[PDB]
């Protein structure tokens, strides 16, 4: 009797997509998770007394041909848009990534969730002001996360399926 | 998943918290009826319990309507939990 929700997470190569994602799955941090690998997901989790199944694609990129990403990019319900708080080139491709889903979707609204990734870094070049700023201009929710300590991670899938449960 | 709860878990924190803030010995049975309202806004997941449930009292089943109220508020990328006891009364 399980609710489908049908997640993407999207964001620049290194940001840790994989490393959340897994950590979601396997409740393990995998460190080195080949970049180039896309790969779905089935989760069975209890989420506030509804029984879910998560159906989750971590994307490894935007560019090369995929039927599967392609698909989960239209069809998907929710999206976490990752960055890592240490690299602002990931922050500023933020951007980038909602216009995609925002195109696919032909939507304003859609269901994501602000992903600060790496937050057990001293490294910060992203101030938790300037990600919370840009999350409230989109009308998103904002969390930072670290795969690496698993901090934020469950927060982090349960507020993507709490947004999409918001629109449906 | 701390801030995922089931009725069950609202209603045993109920009885609990009824137990501790009038030093009463109340025995969580069941619950019988529960409503849940949720209050979205920006970063806000919040959620109004109404529970009827089951418990003894000095030896004998009774009802009780419990309220219990959740927030799930993301504040500077940080999820902040919160739940109280709002009312417990015998039907
Ligand atoms: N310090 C730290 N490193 C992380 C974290 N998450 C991932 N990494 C590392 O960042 C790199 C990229 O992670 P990966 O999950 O492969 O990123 P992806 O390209 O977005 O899938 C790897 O070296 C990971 O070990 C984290 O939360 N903290
Ligand atoms: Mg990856």
């Amino acid at each position: 009797h399980m609710t489908e929700y049908k997640l993407v997470v999207v964001g620049a190569g290194g940001v840790g997509k994989s490393a959340l994602t897994i950590q979601l799955i396997q409740n393990h941090f995998v460190d080195e998770y080949d970049p180039t690998i896309e790969d779905s997901y089935r989760k069975q989790v209890v989420i506030d007394g509804e029984t879910c199944l998560l159906d989750i694609l971590d994307t490894a990129g935007q560019e090369e041909y995929s039927a599967m990403r392609d698909q989960y990019m239209r069809t998907g319900e929710g999206f976490l848009c990752v960055f890592a708080i240490n690299n602002t080139k990931s922050f500023e491709d933020i951007h980038h990534y909602r216009e995609q889903i925002k195109r696919v979707k032909d939507s304003e609204d859609v269901p994501m969730v602000l992903v600060g990734n790496k937050c057990d870094l001293p490294s910060r070049t992203v101030d938790t002001k300037q990600a919370q700023d840009l999350a409230r201009s989109y009308g998103i929710p904002f969390i930072e996360t670290s795969a690496k300590t698993r901090q934020g991670v469950d927060d982090a899938f349960y507020t993507l399926v709490r947004e999409i449960r918001k629109h449906k | 998943a701390s801030n995922s709860l089931e009725i069950e878990e609202l209603a045993r924190f109920a009885v609990d918290e009824h137990n501790k803030k009038e030093n009463a010995l109340l025995e969580f049975v069941r619950v019988v009826k529960a409503k849940e309202q949720w209050h979205f806004d920006y970063q806000q997941y919040n959620t109004m319990y109404y529970l009827t449930l089951e418990a003894k009292d000095g030896g004998k089943k009774k009802l009780y309507e419990a309220k219990v109220w959740v927030k799930r508020q993301l504040r500077m990328g940080s999820m902040n939990n919160f739940k109280e006891l709002q009312e417990f009364k015998p039907v």
